[PDB]
């Protein structure tokens, strides 16, 4: 009776997770981070800028291998 | 009297009354408390600010613990 | 600035609206041109106070820097036009987006 | 800007659009299967398996019947209309916090609020542009519909926006880590959920589209499109305002599927109301939405402001 | 005001809203001040069983809303090119600044709403539009230091609102012109003496004041209403009348004296050819004056029968009294006034 | 010229609001759709105004409360009109 | 490029707005000048606050006008001049190519954006709408904000009196 | 603000190629005479809807039309708490929310919150 | 404006070695890096607020890279690794990089700082 409500609902569930997760993966096919950088205030927004400035993929991390030995 | 026709007919208003009255009561008791300490010189500053040893601001700035 | 013409308490909220003093780059030369404006007075401050009327004016108007950057860009385009500048050197090298 | 951000934005607005659209299909479906079992009744079952592909038979014939030419009709404004219904019903969904960085929605709020005059701007067109008497009944009904809740869907939102401190709904995230909001607003859970059905132009105030004090309401002469790009635009607002209910009640958390389940469930209030409720006058519904709506919500707005001037001392 | 305490209220929201114009160190405060003074002087001046009240009051919108936006936008140009309140040249949005001020005032050639908007009203709501509604327009032109603008304004209003008044017999347009004539006379003083213009003001808004109560309290809105006024004593009449000959400026009475210092203060800052194009309009105004002065200097009158007996209010006819004493001898406090040194 | 590159447009499409509200139309409610248009172009012109000003754009929205003020006392006017006459036909109205 | 493109957009509007006798003809129109007046304001300013402010302004005012366009000039004919039609796109082609055609760092708004502003600017790393609408709830311009309750007080008393309620509905032949 | 521009222009455009495909496939049949009249319920009309609508609410319409400017000066408050001085936020606050409380509850009293009738 | 009466470095002085560490790899060890550098830090921002002119405290933004570069070759020298993992969870844990998204990576560095 009651439980043939469930299928037409599941499907609501399952579709309207579909847009985030899907992005879950779909940045880590490409971007290689699963977040791509928020830009509500104005320092990551900088931060971001140097970020670009430094590597062309703002997302790819420069780690103490780019600091020379001295 | 005119609080049971109030309460009678209009029960909402009276409900929203009360809670408007201890909301001001409130603002009151939280606007004391924050001036009764000093509020004004708040523990964490937003922005970078450096003040000399000789500046009458270096001696009001707080050392308290988080 | 204006003049209150038959000053009352009602000018006191009035007069405080718009003023360069909030927290922005032109207004402490706007103070001293008030400053000659409290001193001089509003008409004598027309005349003798020529000078800081100026940089005010072209500090918050931007008038003649605005006008030397379109001297700079109308120039290279007529160098472009009259075929002094080269197509693949028109523009210079770009800044940092670091900088500024 | 790093150009891939343009293009996974543009993958995921267009998936979110996608999942929106079919995500209406099967609410349609819902709201047929349970406001069946609201009843003693079923839902569809004999179409398809299980009653599962009902919409598509739904979508099939209203997207084959003939399209309606009428007579004293501005036809130029009447075949526009729906386009622009479904544009901001599925243009406010843009709004959606992600905790990926879908859009930079600093003023979320202010972006619902303006989307949302929109979409009463189109009904009101729609039902001018018919030339019919009982459209143009629906679309006066549904602008004094939205004069009614306009300034209380605001207030009240603002009273939200004072427990968060900004206007980034991702920050309700934040502040109900350790509980849900239902537990501090649930008057206004009765308020909006009684502001998001006159949003959403539903059961008990259903004045834009009524069938026994008019007749379809504004969507008279609307058929086999017109009709169906308004359906949508409406189920996809009552998709938005339930996600909103499990925005700012419940948990804003995205990455949970008890999220969905709550949103499927608020979706499932939402076809409850309607089912046993009667609808109200719309003199009723001025005479709520003025009186006592909006006076709840100033009171209640002052007993935020005092109570955020207490908060604010103690930290 | 009359018959309700919200009319109280929107008098005193109209002295907040002109007291807020005038003090204005900027034109966004003047400019505010305008919007409620023009917010408080809507609802007077309208009536749901008078069908020109509304009317006028629309007249009085359209031209308002017009003036007030025109202000705003060379205001907010003066801004943009001399980046603080004033300009220290002369230019053309200190003109377009000066015409929406003087559409406000109704000075000529902008003066057409004024007259044509005036047949719709009462009496006390006439008083307030060309008395306390010129504070708010002429304070403001003031702090422009334009002379040609000015200059083609006071003789282009000496000129129509002298010439203008001789064709209507109806009083209120009659008085609405008389007041066209009275701004010139206000704007010549403009530009010598600030204090001289605020004299004459106060002087022409006393005169205003006390030929208002003789038309409201009897209710005489049209020129042969003055013949069948009905007195009990016709040298009372006689003397009543006596305050035209006032408002035109002919000694010894009050109304010579505003005049008087405006033409000194003319002459002494060397303003002569202006001062003689007042002159002769001075002398039409005077002539459409002596117009209601037919109605008293005769001495007898074909009168019609029926009224016997003529009523007036007690405070507003006790009011009257002093004022119309004032404006008949007020030559003889001449000593203690001690503004003009 | 450096008035001409900027802000010399909201000064045209004021110009042409401006023409808008005086043009000879047949009804009101079109004379207060051409007030909210010059609401609109000052609207922009005082935006520039206190944006070339960095923190003074809080009069932005006192500008939006005495301009719709100003339309609320349109539309009752509008309304007075049906007091007294039967129509927003200026024409019907008194020319004198 | 989206700058000068909604110059374009707001003169044809403009011209289209000037040219339009039916009100609701004015009535779009002036919803698209909005959109794209709300969008151009948005670029002048650090944050995005007053665009909103003001398309909730005017969406507002309108709401109301369309049930005075239903009440009276209800019945009123449009039409559609092929002349207006050429005359806007043939200006519209015209200024996107001539936009196409231009420098766009000239034509520009030297108006400062939120990253147009420097590095060195502490203000500038606030919260985006703070010291913006900071001055309506300060000292010396509270007051202000205070003759703007009582103003809005008795815009609505007048409102009251000059709209009598029980003198019944409003139509045209009322 | 620039990509909203766009992805609103592609959901403007989405839903017209919807609306065209839902256009064509439709059935075409011939158009009837009375098949494009308006409906009024299976009778002739008597009138057209744009004869003039009677407004029994106009006062609450521009009532609403001046709350809503006074929403447009709420919502700043939320950020300024946080940057300026408690006691004049507090004035300001308490005081506008008072104001509009008398307003209201004083249009209440009189019945001018009553539509027309 | 600048013109030619106005001094300014030459290419010479400015051309030295600048810090070219990412968002996260910065975000990462902020803490212990105020706390070696207070000293350049709070000079440079002192003198850069009231000389506020950019000619002024150039040997002061040089002496605020020589800290945070001497501060990051002591950080490379010991434990790079647990420095790679904080800096890789800080990158990959959220949008805005919050340090309460991932804390027991920061326990462990943290412990490697604390013995080291
Ligand atoms: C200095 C600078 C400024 C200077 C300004 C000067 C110019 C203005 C002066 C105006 C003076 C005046 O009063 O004029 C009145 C005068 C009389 O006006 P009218 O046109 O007769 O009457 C108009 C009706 O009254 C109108 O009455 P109505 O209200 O009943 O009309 C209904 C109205 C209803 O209109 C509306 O509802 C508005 C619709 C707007 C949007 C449309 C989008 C369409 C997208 C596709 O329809 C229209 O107005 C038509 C609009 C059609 C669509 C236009 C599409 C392009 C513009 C798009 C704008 C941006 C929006 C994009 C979409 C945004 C979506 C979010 O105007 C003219 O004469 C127009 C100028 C014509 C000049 C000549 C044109 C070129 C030559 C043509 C003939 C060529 C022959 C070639 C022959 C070749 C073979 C031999
Ligand atoms: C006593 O006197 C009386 C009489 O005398 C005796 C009478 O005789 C009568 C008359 C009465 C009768 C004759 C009978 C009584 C009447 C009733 C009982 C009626 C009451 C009952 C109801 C109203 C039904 C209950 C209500 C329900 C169930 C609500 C739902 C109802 C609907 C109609 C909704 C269905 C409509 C739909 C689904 C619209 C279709 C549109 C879609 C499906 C679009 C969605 C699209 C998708 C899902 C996919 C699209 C995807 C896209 C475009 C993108 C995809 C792209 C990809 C690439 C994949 C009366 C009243 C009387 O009193
Ligand atoms: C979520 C669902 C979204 C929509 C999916 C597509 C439509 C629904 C499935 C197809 C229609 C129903 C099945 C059907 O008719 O099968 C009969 C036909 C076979 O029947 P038949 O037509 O050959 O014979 C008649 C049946 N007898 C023999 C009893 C007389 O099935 C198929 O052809 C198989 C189709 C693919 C099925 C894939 C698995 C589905 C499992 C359930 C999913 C829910
Ligand atoms: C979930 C959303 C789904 C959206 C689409 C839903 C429907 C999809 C499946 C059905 C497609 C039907 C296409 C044809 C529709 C019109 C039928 C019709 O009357 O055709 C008559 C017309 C004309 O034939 P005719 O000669 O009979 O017409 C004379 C006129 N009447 C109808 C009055 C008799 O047929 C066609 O145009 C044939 C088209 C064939 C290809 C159709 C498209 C295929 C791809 C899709
Ligand atoms: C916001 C959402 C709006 C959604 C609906 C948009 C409708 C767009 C219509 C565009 C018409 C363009 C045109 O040329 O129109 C001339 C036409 C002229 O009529 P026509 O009948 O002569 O045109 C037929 C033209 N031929 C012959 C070539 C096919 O007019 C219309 O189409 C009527 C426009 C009505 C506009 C109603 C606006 C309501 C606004 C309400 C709020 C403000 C109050
Ligand atoms: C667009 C929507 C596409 C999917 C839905 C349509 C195709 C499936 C379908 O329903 O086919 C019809 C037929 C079942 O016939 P039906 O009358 O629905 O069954 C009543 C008994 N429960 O089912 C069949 O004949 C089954 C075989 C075809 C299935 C095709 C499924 C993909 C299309
Ligand atoms: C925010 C406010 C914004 C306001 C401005 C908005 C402007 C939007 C643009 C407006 C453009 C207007 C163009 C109008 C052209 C048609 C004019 C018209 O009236 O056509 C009439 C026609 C039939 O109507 P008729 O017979 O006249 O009946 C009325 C009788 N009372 O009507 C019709 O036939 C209906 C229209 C059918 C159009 C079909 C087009 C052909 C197909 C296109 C491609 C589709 C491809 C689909 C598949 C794609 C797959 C990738
Ligand atoms: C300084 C300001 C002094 C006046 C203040 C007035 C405040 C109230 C304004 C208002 O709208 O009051 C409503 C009503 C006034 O009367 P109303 O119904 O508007 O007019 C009918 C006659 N045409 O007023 C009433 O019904 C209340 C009774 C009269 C007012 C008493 C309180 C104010 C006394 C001063
Ligand atoms: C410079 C020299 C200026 C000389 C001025 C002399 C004034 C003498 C005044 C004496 C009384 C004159 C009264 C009179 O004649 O008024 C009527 C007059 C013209 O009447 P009108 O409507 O043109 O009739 C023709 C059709 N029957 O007038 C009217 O009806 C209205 C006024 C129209 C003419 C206005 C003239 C304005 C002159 C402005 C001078 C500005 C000087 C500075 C410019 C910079
Ligand atoms: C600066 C702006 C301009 C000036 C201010 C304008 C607005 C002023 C508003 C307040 C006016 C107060 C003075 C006039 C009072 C008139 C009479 C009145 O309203 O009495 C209060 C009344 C009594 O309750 P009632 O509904 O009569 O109950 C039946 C009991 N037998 O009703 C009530 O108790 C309910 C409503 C009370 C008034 C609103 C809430 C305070
Ligand atoms: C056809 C247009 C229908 C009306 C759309 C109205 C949108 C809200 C009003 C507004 O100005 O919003 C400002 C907002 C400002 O953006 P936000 O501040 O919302 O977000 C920042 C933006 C990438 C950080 C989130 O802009 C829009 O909403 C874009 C509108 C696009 C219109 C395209 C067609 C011209
Ligand atoms: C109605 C006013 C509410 C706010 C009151 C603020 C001041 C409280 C007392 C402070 C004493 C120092």
């Amino acid at each position: 009776m009651w439980f043939e409500i469930l299928p037409g609902a599941v499907i609501i569930t399952t579709l309207l997770s579909v847009p985030i997760y899907a992005m879950y993966g779909l940045d880590k096919l490409m971007i290689g981070n699963a977040f791509r950088r928020n830009m509500d205030e104005r320092f990551s927004r900088v931060m971001y800028q140097r970020d670009f400035r430094l590597t062309d993929n703002p997302y790819k991390m420069n780690g103490l291998e780019q600091i020379p030995d001295e | 009297s005119l609080l049971k026709r109030a309460w009678n007919e209009i029960p909402d208003i009276v409900g929203g009354s009360a809670l408007a009255l201890a909301g001001i009561v409130m603002a009151t008791i939280g606007v004391a408390n924050y001036y009764a300490k000093d509020g004004d010189n708040r523990r964490y500053k937003l922005g970078y600010v450096v003040y000399r040893h000789d500046d009458p601001r270096a001696l009001k700035v707080r050392n308290d613990e988080d | 600035s204006l003049t209150p013409f038959l000053r009352l308490p009602l000018t006191d909220l009035t007069g405080c609206l718009i003023n360069h003093q909030t927290y922005d780059k032109c207004g402490k030369f706007e103070m001293k041109m008030m400053e000659c404006f409290e001193a001089y007075g509003l008409e004598r401050g027309k005349r003798e106070c020529a000078d800081l009327i100026s940089d005010f004016q072209e500090c918050v108007g931007m008038q003649k820097q605005l006008m030397r950057f379109h001297a700079m860009r109308n120039e290279r385009y007529k160098q472009w036009l009259k075929g002094e500048r080269k197509g693949q050197e028109f523009f210079a090298d770009p800044p940092r987006v670091d900088a500024y | 800007m790093f150009y891939m951000e343009f293009i996974l934005s543009l993958i995921g607005s267009l998936l979110l659009i996608i999942c929106v659209l079919v995500s209406v299909a099967f609410l349609t479906l819902l709201e047929r299967k349970v406001l069946g079992y609201i009843q003693i009744r079923k839902g569809p079952n004999k179409v398809g398996l299980m009653g599962i592909p009902q919409p598509f038979c739904d979508a099939i014939k209203l997207f084959t019947k003939e399209q309606t030419y009428p007579l004293l009709s501005n036809y130029l404004s009447y075949y526009i209309s729906p386009i622009f219904s479904l544009f901001l019903s599925l243009f406010v969904w843009m709004c959606m916090p992600f905790f990926v960085k879908l859009y930079s929605f600093n003023l979320g709020g202010l972006f619902f609020l303006c989307c949302t005059s929109l979409g009463v701007y189109t009904v009101m067109v729609a039902g001018w542009s018919s030339n019919s008497n009982y459209a143009l009944l629906g679309g006066l009904r549904a602008v004094a519909q939205t004069i009614s809740y306009e300034v209380s869907l605001a207030l009240i939102l603002l009273s939200f926006i004072f427990l968060i401190g900004s206007y980034n709904m991702i920050y309700f995230f934040f502040y109900q880590v350790y509980m849900w909001f239902l537990i501090i607003l649930f008057p206004m859970a009765l308020v909006w959920v009684s502001i998001s059905l006159a949003e959403t132009n539903r059961t008990p105030f259903d004045f834009a589209e009524g069938e026994s004090e008019l007749v379809s309401g504004f969507n008279v002469e609307y058929s086999s499109g017109g009709f169906a790009l308004i359906f949508m635009a409406e189920y996809a607002s009552i998709l938005f305002m339930s996600m909103l209910f499990c925005v700012i009640f419940l948990g804003c958390d995205v990455f949970n599927l008890l999220f969905y389940m709550k949103l499927t469930f608020i979706s499932f209030v939402f076809i409850w109301v309607r089912g046993t409720l009667p609808r109200f006058r719309y003199d009723k519904l001025m005479y709520l939405a003025w009186k006592c709506f909006l006076s709840f919500s100033l009171n209640y707005l002052l007993f935020f402001i005092g109570f955020k001037i207490l908060l604010f001392s103690l930290l | 005001m009359f018959n309700n305490s919200s009319k109280i209220l929107f008098i005193t929201i109209m002295i907040i809203g002109t007291l807020i114009t005038v003090t204005s160190n900027s034109w966004l405060g003047a400019w505010m001040g305008l919007e409620i003074n023009l917010l408080s002087f809507i609802p007077l001046l309208s009536d749901n069983n008078n069908l020109m009240s509304t009317e006028a009051s629309l007249k009085y919108f359209l031209t308002q809303v017009l003036a007030s936006t025109v202000l705003l936008f060379s205001s907010i140009l003066l801004m943009l090119k001399n980046n603080m309140n004033n300009e220290i040249n002369e230019s053309f949005t200190s003109m377009i600044i000066m015409s929406a001020l003087l559409l406000k005032s109704g000075a000529a050639p902008f003066h057409f709403w004024f007259p044509n908007m005036m047949e719709g009203l009462t009496w006390m709501n006439a008083l307030m539009l060309m008395t306390w509604q010129k504070i708010a327009p002429l304070m403001l032109i003031s702090y422009l230091n334009i002379k040609y603008l000015l200059l083609i304004s006071v003789i282009l209003s000496v000129i129509i609102g002298a010439i203008g008044g001789l064709n209507q017999t109806s009083l209120r347009k009659l008085m609405a012109f008389s007041s066209i004539n009275h701004l010139g006379w206000m704007l010549s003083s403009l530009m010598i003496s600030e204090s001289i213009w605020l004299i004459y003001f106060f002087f022409y808004s006393f005169l205003s004041f006390v030929l208002t109560f003789m038309f409201n309290i009897f209710k005489l809105f049209h020129l042969n209403q003055l013949f069948s006024w009905f007195v009990n004593s016709k040298i009372l009449k006689f003397t009543l009348f006596m305050n035209f000959l006032s408002l035109g400026g002919l000694p010894p009475f009050l109304g010579f004296l505003p005049k008087w210092l405006v033409i000194q203060q003319l002459t002494l800052c060397n303003q002569y050819f202006m001062l003689t194009l007042m002159m002769m309009s001075t002398l039409i105004t005077l002539f459409f004056y002596l117009r209601i002065c037919y109605s008293a200097f005769m001495m007898n009158y074909f009168e019609n029968n029926w009224i016997m007996k003529m009523n007036m209010n007690s405070i507003n006819y006790n009011m009257y009294m002093i004022m119309t004493f004032f404006s008949i001898f007020g030559l003889f406090l001449i000593s203690l006034f001690y503004f003009m040194f | 010229m450096i008035m001409i590159l900027y802000w010399s447009l909201p000064m045209i499409l004021f110009i042409l609001g401006l023409f808008c509200f005086v043009s000879n139309r047949k009804h009101l409610l079109s004379m207060l759709l051409s007030l909210e248009f010059i609401v609109l172009m000052l609207f922009f012109m005082l935006f520039i105004y206190l944006n070339m000003l960095n923190y003074e754009s809080y009069f932005s929205m006192m500008f939006l409360t005495f301009s719709v003020c100003e339309g609320a006392l349109g539309l009752s006017i509008l309304v007075s009109m049906i007091r007294t006459h039967g129509n927003d036909y200026f024409q019907s109205f008194s020319i004198m | 490029m989206i700058q000068l493109m909604l110059y374009s957009l707001i003169i044809t509007t403009s011209i289209i707005f000037l040219n339009m006798i039916h009100p609701l003809a004015l009535g779009l129109t002036l919803l698209i000048q909005t959109i794209f007046v709300c969008l151009l304001t948005g670029l002048m300013t650090k944050s995005f606050w007053y665009s909103y402010i003001l398309f909730l302004i005017f969406l507002g005012g309108m709401l109301v006008l369309f049930i005075y366009v239903t009440s009276l000039a209800s019945n009123e004919m449009f039409n559609l001049s092929m002349k207006l039609t050429l005359f806007s796109s043939l200006i519209l082609i015209f200024m996107l190519i001539l936009s196409f055609i231009m420098d766009k760092t000239s034509s520009s708004l030297f108006l400062m954006n939120n990253d147009m502003q420097s590095i060195i600017n502490m203000n500038s790393y606030f919260m985006e709408n703070s010291l913006s609408l900071n001055k309506l709830y300060n000292f010396p311009t509270n007051f202000i904000t205070i003759l703007l309750m009582n103003y809005l007080l008795i815009t609505l008393i007048v409102i009251v009196k000059i709209t009598k309620l029980f003198k019944g509905p409003i139509r045209m032949m009322s | 603000m620039f990509s909203i521009i766009f992805i609103a222009l592609l959901i403007l455009l989405i839903t017209t190629i919807v609306m065209f495909l839902a256009s064509i496939l439709s059935k075409k049949a011939l158009i009837d005479r009375e098949k494009s009249s308006p409906f009024e319920c299976g009778f002739d009309p008597k009138s057209s809807s744009r004869l003039p609508f009677s407004l029994r609410f106009f006062l609450i319409t521009i009532i609403f039309l001046i709350f809503d400017v006074e929403i447009a000066l709420i919502l700043p408050m939320i950020i300024i708490m946080k940057y300026s001085n408690i006691m004049i936020w507090t004035i300001t606050s308490i005081i506008f929310i008072l104001i509009l409380l008398i307003g209201l509850y004083h249009e209440w009293n009189q019945g001018m919150l009553n539509w027309s009738n | 404006v600048i013109t030619n009466n106005t001094t300014l470095p030459e290419e010479s002085e400015l051309n030295v070695q600048e810090l070219n560490l990412s968002s996260a790899a910065l975000r990462a060890g902020a803490f212990h890096l105020g706390k070696q550098c207070e000293q350049a830090n709070n000079e440079f921002m002192l003198c850069r607020q009231e000389l506020d002119d950019p000619r002024a405290c150039l040997a002061e933004g040089k002496a605020v890279t020589s800290c945070a570069l001497d501060f990051f070759r002591k950080v490379k020298k010991t434990c790079h690794e647990e420095f790679t993992q904080y800096a890789t969870c800080l990158d990959k844990s959220s949008g805005t990089m919050a340090f309460s998204h991932c804390r027991k990576t920061q326990g462990v560095f943290d412990k490697c700082i604390k013995d080291n």
